[PDB]
């Protein structure tokens, strides 16, 4: 740039507050017709019935935290439409990246209730051999990266992703979910300087809902990386759509990384008002919906439940492709172990 | 529960280990006025209610919140000790230490050697949160004293109990080097037992016998101490055998003249801890042990340990080296 | 903030280049005499000696370096303006943190060549005993922290430090100066975050001389932070000079984090013809001081070439405050060694 | 210098141990065309000359720089191999490591595992210059690998030469998980023999007996096997004492049954390295052959380290476990 002959330091006051982006007001009418994604009724429909399921799940699944049956769990309350809208926006293919908030992105890409409730109770069905803790969901076939509970990890990791994607010629994008919080780690200072500097084709993705950053939320960080980036309303799935599937087009064309900023605290009203104003719901749906969505959470839940836990030699495979000769040892000292001490062991409960 | 809790310093009340912790904090900042405590969550008590009332009673300056990194907050809580200031760092859980782990070996540990004594951060204490609970799996049940252990200039101390943690964790407060406290998670509802309300001191790199013994000599720490404690009444009625046990405490500088003198005595010895096999604590007991003690070790030393893999879910029972576990190798090594 | 109707990215464009603060052009005018600080004459000329002593040094420690006489080196060319020009912004009692390319605030602060040179041969003289590489200085007295290799972990040290000063009602600030690179760690951004969150009295100076960013440079960054940026000439010690102090002033009565970025490659020229105006210097004046500096240079230069380097046993001590009985059984099993096989040790060229 | 060099595939050329590296990468972006080599300075040939001349030759989309990150150069490297694509990392200095020791030990280690093999960082190597150099003092001089060794799900790899390196490097990079290679950067231009110019393999946790001896057995990696072997001649000459001497080459997993075999024959065992004493890797090759060769030893396992204090400059000379300090440990051994 040019000289200044004046001293003045430049002040967070640079730009502005980085308005909202909202598309449609909490009585679910569109605000402004230019910005309508038009989505098809069954597509609005999909998106309705993927949020209110995750929520029928949330309440079925806390209530057994409560009691023990599960270890541990987390909701989705509030975000039921960050995750949805954006996820509706990307192609299935599309690798993604998360914490703990991300499971409507997996049902809305169809994971089945069974396997929701597998990982939590950690039982055969569980593809993850009963290893994590409950809620830390992955799909190899739903391209939905393994969770894992250190925050902000999967973020330079995502952009290696994307840097793979962009050298395989892909039309694909990585999509990265993270928090305010997880923002204040280092590893995400890596990922965004890295998607910036290396023109990697990824959507940051962050939720915000004092003491963790003193500038305009994270959007504001964006700029100074060189990234481009927007605020959206949380709360407004065709917000959260139209700005996903900006970012991707842009993204996978530029091979320029993105930066959303949702902003959420409902969103499942808000999508409920826009589907009776349209004629696509009414209240006899609504009643038959819940019900329907109660008994295919309860089915899925009573089947997990009764359900034996993996045999315990799956704690010692995967440690690394193969099993190390020391590791089977080990292995093998554990069933010397179980033959004499077995009455000790929940053994019952347990796969073989 | 895979463990059971047990068992001169003024007027004492019943505490359970995490409020043990709040009573050394709480003496901690009233002794000292440069004292402060921080971390991503701790204004409010903290998840493991560790810090309750400590913000209303000495001021939000000096029991406060980071952002959420434990690099910043290591890095942050060496600052403060450079100016000669007290800086109680929390890390949430042990298993998210790592992105700390420049800081701290790096950073910590030779700040004082590096610059000939001119600069220290020798009151700088990290307290966390650690080992198994059930149900922590891969990221909430991590016992990382071994990788700190082959970093001079860093203590690493592990109590068993709240009169226990009370004075190990003044006198990591007040040591004169970074000290790395680490809190057995699993006891900070579990155990509860009579704690001086005042402050007190245990010593650093001593060990204690708990129970004298004259067969065979077991070494733990933390939770596991516990563990050993019954394996040593398991093998008294079951077999017969003396067992002298022992709480190491402090893993570095650990008190090699303890169990060497034990394992003179008895001629066997057997160590113990939830962290894998491999790299653990327990080969450094085990080598130095043999290193002093040839003459007189009638076996080959005992580990019972972790299993080679990453902290299971539902996996648990079966992964932990538990009562039957040790009692098993202990028998094996009496027959030997 | 508000709400905004219609999909729009916030480009990296927001407010602009950020221009380059300067005062004294390439010929030592000054540009705008409302920007001159009116430095006194003893003063100028003290910000003028000391970069070219700086420089001496730095020409014969690069030589000894390249015959093997030390074992490593790190010269200051083209920072001299940068480091003298903020140190005389700055309270004899600030608190410094570095890396590399900092000697000239040293020198500055009147550390002794001798001292200098101590720490690059590791010779008895040397404070910090000779334990670490060349160019690692500290000093105590002149509140310099000790020098450590890995970069960036300053960064969060120094905030943290602040945080005490303000606490201890100090009137007093911290230096944290650091460079483009070292900007793209991880404990960059906790540093930076910390500071704004935590409200520390902390300056962050980055020295800029691709790869590393894709936005503005380093200043561009603060007001995502929250922490008020400048940008200056780092050619120009006056420029420095004004944005240090005016900083300082803020950070201490604030408590709050200021960040300037010195964009750099000569200072030392545009310091002497500055000089030159005002009356202060020529070049009898001239030739007389880079005769003394090479004499005063070079006097310090053999002593500490002469000097045996420490007692052996200081190998032990200070890895903890006490020294652990452990450790002195190695420091004994090491006298015993060399009473034994000493000749094939370099013992003499080692106090006692 | 403390140490002296010394010591079927096709064609091959001179090569010193930094051209050994550049031909395993070179041979690596040849055979695979997913193959890329990044880090803080590599673009140009880095600082070492290890990848010179390979963006010339495969372009600058797979040898790039990135910013100056080693948490994120490890990061990125894990989300490149998630792809199934080869990610070849630099760290610039072993002592450069730690930043990244979340990524590595939380992440790499544990992604199969976790996942229950549903994803891998399996395509992953991270290569970085390691141990002493003469005078590269407290952060140029490291040997990280015993931090690496309580961490399952990884491999740690240290060849002792230009024809190990190329063959270790090869098997690590071509190997289905994360490993760390550890090049001894005094060995860079030091260390210069015959090389296959083609690609060729050296196994993966595999020891390497280079002399047999039956009187002591001798283990070591990196540059000191080269002291160890230097020492095992001083031993037969001065004291008519036959040396087995194993280079270990792969730290975890390691070679348990190579150790053993020659333990059980020479009935004594003497392990060396750079590292620290305490909470170093010979502390668990010592443990654990004590526990499957007991019957067989006939004097304690000696530990001939570096002491437990950060790594000096000035003081190197004494700091290091040199074929002196080696010698006369194990001549009080083979007296005991
Ligand atoms: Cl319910
Ligand atoms: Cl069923
Ligand atoms: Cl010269
Ligand atoms: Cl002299
Ligand atoms: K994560
Ligand atoms: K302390
Ligand atoms: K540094
Ligand atoms: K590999
Ligand atoms: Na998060
Ligand atoms: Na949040
Ligand atoms: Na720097
Ligand atoms: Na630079």
């Amino acid at each position: 740039a040019e000289f200044i002959d004046k001293l003045e330091f430049i002040q967070p006051n640079v730009i502005s507050g980085i308005p909202i982006y909202r598309v449609m007001d909490r009585q679910g009418q569109i605000i402004n017709p230019s910005e309508d994604p038009h989505l098809p009724k069954e597509k609005v429909l999909k998106l309705y019935k993927s949020m209110t399921l995750l929520n029928t799940m949330d309440r079925i699944l806390y209530e057994s935290q409560r009691q023990g049956r599960i270890s541990f769990y987390m909701t989705n309350y509030g975000e039921e439409g960050t995750h949805v809208g954006s996820a509706a926006a990307l192609d299935n293919t599309d690798l993604v990246f998360g914490q703990y908030r991300e499971a409507g992105v997996l049902m809305y890409r169809d994971y089945p209730l069974e396997l929701f409730m597998a990982q939590c109770y950690g039982n055969i069905s569980d593809l993850g051999k009963g290893r994590q803790m409950p809620v830390h969901y992955g799909c190899k076939e739903r391209h939905f990266v393994t969770i894992s509970s250190p925050l902000a990890t999967q973020i330079p990791q995502a952009v290696g992703a994307a840097y793979a994607a962009k050298r395989a010629n892909a039309n694909r994008v990585v999509i990265c979910y993270f928090g305010e919080g997880a923002a204040s780690e280092g590893d995400a200072h890596a990922g965004f300087n890295f998607a910036a500097t290396l023109e990697c084709p990824i959507i940051f993705f962050c939720r915000n809902n004092s003491e963790q950053y003193r500038g305009d939320g994270i959007a504001a960080r964006g700029p100074g990386y060189g990234i481009m980036s927007i605020r959206v309303d949380g709360n407004d799935v065709f917000a959260v759509y139209n700005a996903t599937k900006e970012a991707r087009r842009r993204a996978v064309a530029e091979n320029q990384p993105f930066l959303i900023e949702a902003m959420t605290y409902h969103p499942i009203s808000r999508l409920r008002h826009y589907l009776l104003s349209q004629g696509w719901w009414d209240e006899e749906q609504e009643k038959a919906w819940r019900k329907q969505s109660r008994r295919k959470v309860m089915e899925a839940f009573e089947q997990a439940e009764r359900k034996p836990k993996p045999n315990p030699n799956l704690l010692f495979s995967d440690v690394y492709q193969e099993m190390p000769a020391q590791l089977r040892k080990q292995q093998e000292s554990l069933a010397r172990h179980l033959q004499t001490y077995g009455e000790h062991y929940p053994l019952d409960h347990f796969d073989k | 529960a895979h463990f059971t809790f047990q068992p001169e310093y003024g007027q004492t009340q019943k505490m359970n280990l995490f409020q043990s912790v709040t009573s050394a904090l709480d003496n901690s900042l009233a002794k000292d006025p440069t004292a402060v405590i921080f971390g991503e969550d701790v204004a409010f008590g903290g998840v493991f209610r560790c810090t309750v009332g400590l913000r209303d009673k000495y001021g939000k300056d000096r029991v406060f919140n980071t952002p959420l990194c434990e690099q910043g907050i290591v890095g942050f809580g060496i600052g403060i000790a450079v100016t000669g200031a007290t800086a109680i760092a929390e890390i949430q859980f042990a298993d998210y230490i790592f992105p700390a782990f420049d800081q701290i070996v790096n950073e910590a540990a030779k700040y004082r050697y590096r610059s000939g004594d001119l600069f220290n951060c020798g009151s700088l204490t990290i307290r966390s949160p650690w080992g198994c609970v059930g149900h922590g799996a891969l990221y909430h049940s991590q016992s990382p004293e071994a990788f700190f252990a082959h970093c001079p200039g860093i203590k690493v101390v592990i109590p068993r109990s709240p009169f226990q943690a009370k004075g190990l964790l003044l006198s990591c407060i007040e040591d004169k080097n970074p000290c790395i406290f680490f809190e057995p998670k699993i006891l900070y509802r579990a155990a509860a037992e009579e704690v001086p309300i005042e402050p007190y001191n245990i010593p650093l790199s001593q060990a204690e016998v708990i129970q004298e013994g004259s067969d065979v000599t077991l070494v733990a720490w933390g939770t596991q101490v516990h563990v050993i404690r019954e394996v040593a009444s398991m093998a008294k009625e079951k077999l017969g055998v003396s067992c002298e046990v022992i709480d190491l405490r402090t893993i570095i500088p650990w008190d090699v003249d303890t169990i060497c003198k034990s394992v003179i005595k008895t001629g066997r010895l057997l160590i113990s801890h939830e962290a894998p096999l491999t790299g653990g604590f327990a080969s450094e007991i085990s080598s130095t042990v043999q290193e002093e003690c040839f003459l007189n070790l009638e076996a080959p030393i005992s580990r019972v340990c972790g299993y080679d893999t990453p902290f299971p879910h539902i996996f648990e029972p079966f992964y932990i080296p538990d009562k039957w576990k040790c009692y098993d190798a202990l028998r094996k090594m009496i027959n030997y």
